[PDB]
């Protein structure tokens, strides 16, 4: 799976989120 | 929920909080009430 | 190393003096407002 | 700034309150008086006495 | 002398031949402000992993002492030793913290460290009032911005972490472009650079994440009232100066003017602080102190206080804020003259203490922002150059009719509403 902290509530968390940080999640 | 997390106040808050613009608008409204009040008391 | 005092300092009287004149000026402005309509004070109004 | 000149000192903040209230006494009095006479033109005493000519 | 070389990683060193100890450390430019509300407390967990029993045991077998510090803007990992063994600290730092992290992130070790950190944070949140009040002041001043996240981490978020969060944070933030290698005590700069060059000591590639929102200050308050406690603890602050501001030293001096007070020490009742003239008669407080804290984006200037006089809180706040009002209009020259020497002694002990760990932390945190370290001598001349006009100019800008942040706990029923306090930031007689 993937770490519980990252995935949960990844909607209100999509914005105000570092670009390099959010490019790791899609990989 | 943790106390450190704070409740949503977004619909109440102004977009740009500038102290000089913000305190000037409030003071002008208070000043207007004082200016008409001084006239009425006289 | 001691300033003239009477429980009020000399240094603190010169620091308030520019503001004291401004408060005096603010008081005369309040006098003309409240004593308008006085015919005798209308000589300089 | 505009704040630094007017609203910073309470000595000059209330001074311009009294200064602006000094002007408003006479400007507002004349503004209301003129419209009142204009809305009632042809009825006031100065119009009837003027008609006697 | 402070010597800094950009070859390899940024290497800073301050040599003191008198000392009988040497510290070597790594300071990272990431802190509790680089994490989010869902992984908040990952930095504290990393610290407690570096400070775990097995790592500390392997370190202490060689004769080394480990220190770790977590803050808003940096993370410090320091190895202290005797002067002859300064090369061994680099070897331990390479072998353990940098090269391999699989052993430190095993299942059992992670679970034990997580349970210990949870216990520590739980004890802190209930039985440490003056510091958690300051934490809530930070959390309410910079809300919805990175700087407001508590450094230890919340109880609710610390449970959700797994090893994946830790390794992700290590991948994102433990980088060569974010690190400074610091040397303090009885070591030479040339020897330290040569020792690093002999090994590789490469950390990672670079390009740490850039934050999308910069820290901002909001006038607000939080009240955590509890009537089973004997006192009331209150912290109050306004926006201050950040690091690298021209008004940094003026801020520290204006803070030093009011100083700190303990009611039970006989000497501190005779200080030249005029505020005490109003406090002493009715025993309004047990203790207070004044602070000027500076961060990379913003700062906090204010005071913190504790009292048992639960019926006279408003008088204490009123008199304190009227003493603050005096700064703008009628500060006197003798006050500034006393403040200069008090600050110089205050700064003197901070930067010239025997313990090299404080020097290492300060040098690493300084070179990560300024790019160089200000000398003790040049600090004094700026302190001596401060005049009354400068203090008035700073105070008329930073605290005259400005928004405040308040945080209190205990029997705070006597603490009045926000606006009544906010109106005390001006005199209305001037
Ligand atoms: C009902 C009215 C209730 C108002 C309560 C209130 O204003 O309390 C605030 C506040 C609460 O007291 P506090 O702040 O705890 O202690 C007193 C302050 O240290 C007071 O110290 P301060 O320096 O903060 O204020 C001193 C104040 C003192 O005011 C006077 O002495 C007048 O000086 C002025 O107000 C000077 C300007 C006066 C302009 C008047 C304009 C024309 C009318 O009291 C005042 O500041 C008194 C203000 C009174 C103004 C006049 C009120 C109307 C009189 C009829
Ligand atoms: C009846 C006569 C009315 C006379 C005028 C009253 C209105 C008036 O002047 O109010 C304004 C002043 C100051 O009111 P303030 O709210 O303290 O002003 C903002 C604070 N600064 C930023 C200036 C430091 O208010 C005062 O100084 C107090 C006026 C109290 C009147 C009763
Ligand atoms: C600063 C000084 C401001 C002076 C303002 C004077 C206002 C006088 C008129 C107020 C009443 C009003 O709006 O009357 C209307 C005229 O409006 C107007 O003439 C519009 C306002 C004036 C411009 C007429 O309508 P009505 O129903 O009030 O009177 C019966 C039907 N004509
Ligand atoms: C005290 C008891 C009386 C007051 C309470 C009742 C108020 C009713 C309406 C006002 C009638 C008074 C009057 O005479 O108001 C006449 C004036 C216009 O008069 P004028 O300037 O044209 O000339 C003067 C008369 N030739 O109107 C106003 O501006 C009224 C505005 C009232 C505002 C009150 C502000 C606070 C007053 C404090 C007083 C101290
Ligand atoms: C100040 C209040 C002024 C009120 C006003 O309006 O005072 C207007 C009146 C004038 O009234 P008058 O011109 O109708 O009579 C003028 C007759 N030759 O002042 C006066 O000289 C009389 C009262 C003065 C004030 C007395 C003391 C008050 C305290």
């Amino acid at each position: 799976a993937l770490s519980n902290a990252a995935v949960m509530d990844l909607q209100s968390r999509w914005e105000n989120m570092p670009s390099t940080e959010q490019q790791d999640i899609v990989s | 929920k943790s106390t450190y997390r704070t409740p949503n106040f977004d619909d109440v808050l102004k977009e740009n909080n500038d102290a000089d613009k913000g305190r000037s608008y409030a003071y002008f409204m208070v000043g207007a009430m004082g200016l008409l009040s001084s006239a009425g008391a006289k | 190393t001691g300033l003239h005092f009477g429980r009020l300092s000399l240094r603190s009287l010169t620091a308030y003096a520019p503001n004291l004149m401004l408060w005096g000026g603010a008081s005369m402005l309040g006098l003309f407002v409240f004593t308008e309509g006085w015919p005798k004070f209308q000589d300089t109004l | 700034s505009l704040y630094k000149t007017f609203f910073k000192r309470n000595a000059v903040f209330v001074g311009t309150i009294f200064a602006g209230a000094f002007v408003f006494q006479t400007v507002f009095d004349t503004a209301i008086t003129s419209w009142y006479e204009n809305h009632n033109k042809g009825k006031l005493w100065k119009d009837v006495k003027a008609r006697i000519a | 002398e402070v010597t800094q070389l950009s070859n390899g990683i940024v290497v800073a060193t301050e040599h003191n031949p008198s000392a009988h100890t040497a510290s070597v450390g790594v300071v990272f430019g990431s802190g509790a402000a680089n994490e989010n509300p869902y992984n908040n407390g990952v930095s504290n967990l990393w610290k407690n992993i570096f400070l775990s029993k097995e790592n500390s045991a392997v370190a202490a077998k060689e004769g080394l002492a480990l220190s770790s510090n977590i803050s808003r803007d940096f993370q410090s990992y320091i190895v202290s030793s005797l002067p002859g063994s300064t090369d061994k600290s680099l070897d331990f730092l390479n072998q353990s913290f940098i090269q391999q992290k699989a052993n430190l992130l095993s299942s059992s070790n992670f679970e034990a460290t997580k349970k210990s950190v949870l216990k520590q944070v739980q004890d802190f949140e209930e039985n440490d009032h003056p510091n958690r009040v300051l934490e809530h002041l930070h959390s309410t001043a910079f809300q919805n911005t990175p700087l407001s996240l508590p450094t230890r981490g919340t109880l609710e978020s610390l449970e959700n972490l797994v090893v994946a969060d830790l390794e992700s944070f290590a991948n994102n933030h433990f980088l060569n472009s974010n690190a400074v290698v610091v040397g303090t005590g009885n070591i030479k700069h040339e020897d330290l650079v040569n020792s690093i060059e002999s090994k590789n000591l490469s950390l990672q590639t670079g390009t740490k994440p850039v934050l999308k929102k910069k820290a901002a200050f909001l006038g607000s308050e939080v009240r955590l009232r509890d009537d089973t406690l004997p006192k009331a603890w209150i912290s109050l602050a306004v926006e201050g100066e950040p690091v690298n501001s021209p008004n940094y030293f003026v801020a520290k001096l204006a803070a030093q003017i009011f100083g700190s007070y303990n009611a039970f020490e006989p000497a501190s009742r005779l200080q030249g602080i005029k505020l005490l003239d109003n406090i002493q008669e009715y025993q309004l407080c047990d203790n207070f102190n004044h602070f000027s804290l500076s961060y990379k984006d913003s700062g906090l200037w204010g005071f913190s206080t504790a009292t048992r006089n639960v019926t006279m809180i408003d008088d204490l706040i009123h008199f304190t804020l009227k003493q603050w009002n005096r700064l703008t209009i009628s500060v006197t020259d003798t006050e500034v003259e006393r403040a200069k020497s008090l600050l110089k002694l205050q700064l003197g002990q901070l930067y010239e203490s025997g313990n090299p760990v404080n020097d290492a932390n300060l040098l690493g945190a300084e070179v990560l922002i300024k790019g160089s370290k200000l000398s003790l001598g040049e600090a004094f001349k700026k302190i001596d150059a401060i005049t009354v006009k400068d203090v008035k100019a700073w105070a008329g800008k930073r605290l005259w009719d400005q928004d405040i942040a308040i945080a209190g706990t205990g029997q705070i029923e006597g603490l009045l509403d926000y606006m009544r306090i906010r109106s005390d930031m001006s005199m209305m007689r001037w």
